[PDB]
């Protein structure tokens, strides 16, 4: 997901004038393309955590006495002592990405809240987390079955061409690896702050959008001054019309132009939220055969992680 | 027989009754007549200049005067008219995007079986159905779904000489008394042979292992006809 | 009917403590439905029917029975 943003053309472009508002009127319905389409980017926006974060409709959770056969999930379960669920390796991904907005709603650019909230997220990729580690693979394709953990790795090797006689004999050989495996994530996370650069990118492409769109406004694009009270206080309204013009032409395709940069940029996240909607249903819910798909390896299970603006996935592989 | 004839009576109901499932197409429809309603709209604007009709503008004002009033809406118009054609870029991209998503689904669900996980809709694929569609296709994916199910006690592996014996296919389940072999996705009670497992490994290497019998199926058929041998040979020593 | 959350200052709804399914979204986690002498109520949004699945070593759930579901999906092209 990306930051919902909604611009009106009339304190945009000329704000608290009478005259510059009839000047606009002439120019036709340009205001209802522009909102409209800037509207439709914050319902693209929303639909796609409900395609990503929200599978499935049920709300699974975790039993009290755990027993995993040696692996340690302290790490990827939420934490509920906290006020906010989240869990140990949604620490660093959420401390890791980073007012900017109260002066830019200043201007008249107002940021829309998210219909889903941080809170909800987490729920449903606790609520996946809960399943895969219970139910395994049953859950997704129908109702839920309860198989023991040490029981679904075993069918996680048969399905690779590995006999499950492997794991019963390695089941301490591989609750090392995976435990020091996992290990290595929260280390990686606080040590190196640039893994996460991809959805730092998405932040910073909307900051340096938001913020030239509102320093085209302090140009004078060829008139007198940028200023309103400059022009209509000082030349005859016959001359001021002509002027005003000017700032109403030059403001309007430094808007057009964010708005179709806005659009293009709603193309491009949402053929990364299809591709990560993809690997919700094949990486973790079931368990793809695919090469290179869930990541290098015979694919194993996949835990996926709650990212401001984004999503985090956890493969698990045999190598 | 009953179930899935029962299933595709239910999509003429479905279709029948509710006539927003078909809105994916409908918002097409709509999205390419509102850009047209609009990009003739445009063309009654004044675009900043005294009309909007550019016979008044050459019938009325002076030649040096009407070339400017006229430039202002050839201006205008050619902005309007490269906003439409932005649009239609746009739309385009995402229309297309669509269009490749649909050619894999043919491929994969209908001609073929795709073995990929909630690609070819909830539940395990089997065969799905191409339909017709105006500016679109319609799909009928007939899936298998478990209904209801039943707690059982299983063990990772059956200890009888003192070597693991594991599952060939399937899971080890039990009632409380017998031990059996059934398949994850159905409830099959089959009685745990040599044939069904494994040997692998022994007792000791298995975490949860448990004790049981298991039946040979060569075992009563050689041990039956070696009766045969003794008694016979006990005609020779007679 | 005055009420107040993250996406503002809304009135003419009517605030539930209880969480149901709803259908016209606001924001910030608030909804809106329709619901009974019949007005509309604002409410935080539904999550879900929580389902508890038992785990145990020794505990396994195998399907006795099995259904046959037909699902439609409309794809434009």
């Amino acid at each position: 997901s990306m930051t919902k943003t909604s611009v009106d053309c009339t304190m945009y472009i000329c704000g608290d004038s009478t005259e510059c508002s009839n000047l606009l009127l002439q120019y036709g319905s340009f205001c209802t393309q522009l909102n409209r389409a800037l509207t439709g980017i914050a319902v693209e926006q929303d639909k796609n955590t409900q395609e990503v974060f929200a599978q499935v409709k049920q709300i699974y959770k975790t039993p009290p006495i755990k027993d995993f056969g040696g692996f340690n999930f302290s790490q990827i379960l939420p934490d509920p002592s906290k006020p906010s669920k989240r869990s140990f390796i949604e620490d660093l991904l959420f401390n890791k990405v980073t007012d900017l907005i109260c002066a830019q709603k200043f201007n008249g650019l107002t940021v829309l809240p998210p219909l889903l909230t941080d809170e909800m997220i987490a729920q449903y990729t606790s609520a996946l987390l809960a399943g895969t580690i219970t139910s395994g693979w049953t859950f997704g394709a129908g109702a839920a079955l309860q198989i023991p953990f040490a029981m679904q790795m075993a069918y996680r090797f048969n399905g690779i061409g590995v006999t499950q006689n492997v794991l019963y004999e390695n089941q301490k050989l591989i609750a090392n690896q995976f435990n020091s495996a996992i290990g290595k994530i929260q280390d990686s996370l606080s040590s190196t702050a640039s893994a996460l650069g991809k959805l730092q990118d998405v932040v910073n492409q909307n900051a340096q959008a938001l913020n030239t769109l509102v320093k085209q406004l302090s140009s004078n694009f060829g008139a007198i001054s940028s200023v309103l009270n400059d022009i209509l206080s000082r030349l005859d309204p016959p001359e001021a019309e002509v002027q005003i013009d000017r700032l109403i032409t030059g403001r309007l395709q430094s808007l057009q132009t964010y708005v179709t940069q806005q659009l293009i940029r709603a193309a491009e996240i949402r053929a990364s939220a299809n591709l990560a909607a993809t690997k919700m249903s094949e990486c973790v819910l079931g368990q793809s055969k695919r090469v290179d798909f869930c990541g290098k390896g015979y694919h194993l299970m996949s835990f996926p992680q709650s990212a401001p603006h984004g999503v985090v996935f956890l493969h698990v592989t045999y190598v | 027989a009953n179930q899935f004839n029962s299933a595709i009576g239910k999509i003429q109901d479905s279709l029948s009754s509710t006539a927003s499932a078909l809105g994916k197409l409908q918002d097409v429809v709509n999205q390419n007549a509102q850009a047209l309603n609009t990009l003739v709209k445009q063309l009654s604007s004044n675009f900043g200049a005294i009309s909007s009709v550019l016979n008044d503008i050459l019938s009325r004002l002076d030649p040096p005067e009407a070339e400017v009033q006229i430039d202002r809406l050839i201006t205008g118009r050619l902005q309007s008219l490269q906003t439409y054609v932005t649009q239609q870029l746009i739309r385009a991209a995402e229309i297309r995007a669509s269009a490749n998503l649909a050619a894999t689904k043919m491929s994969e669900c209908v001609l073929g079986q795709s073995k990929r996980v909630d690609f070819c809709g909830k539940g395990y694929h089997l065969m799905s159905f191409p339909q017709s569609a105006p500016h679109g296709v319609v799909f009928l994916h007939v899936t298998y779904v478990p209904a209801q199910e039943k707690n059982f006690t299983t063990a990772p592996a059956i200890c009888h000489d003192g070597k693991a014996h594991f599952p060939r296919e399937g899971v080890f389940v039990s009632n409380g008394t017998h031990w059996f072999v059934t398949q994850r996705n159905f409830y099959e009670p089959q009685i745990i042979t040599t044939d069904n497992t494994f040997v692998s490994g022994n007792c000791d290497v298995v975490i949860g292992i448990v004790n049981n019998t298991v039946y040979d199926p060569l075992q009563p058929e050689l041990d039956s006809f070696k009766e045969e041998l003794d008694k016979y040979f006990k005609n020779h020593t007679s | 009917n005055v009420f107040q959350t993250r996406a503002g200052c809304l009135i003419g709804a009517e605030h539930v403590n209880n969480s149901y399914e709803c259908d016209i979204p606001i924001g910030a986690g608030i909804c809106a439905s329709y619901q009974t002498s019949q007005s509309i109520i604002a409410y935080t949004m539904s999550l879900g029917v929580e389902n508890s699945v038992a785990y145990s070593n020794n505990s396994i759930a195998i399907p006795t029975n099995f259904t046959i579901s037909v699902t439609t999906e409309i794809l434009p092209v």
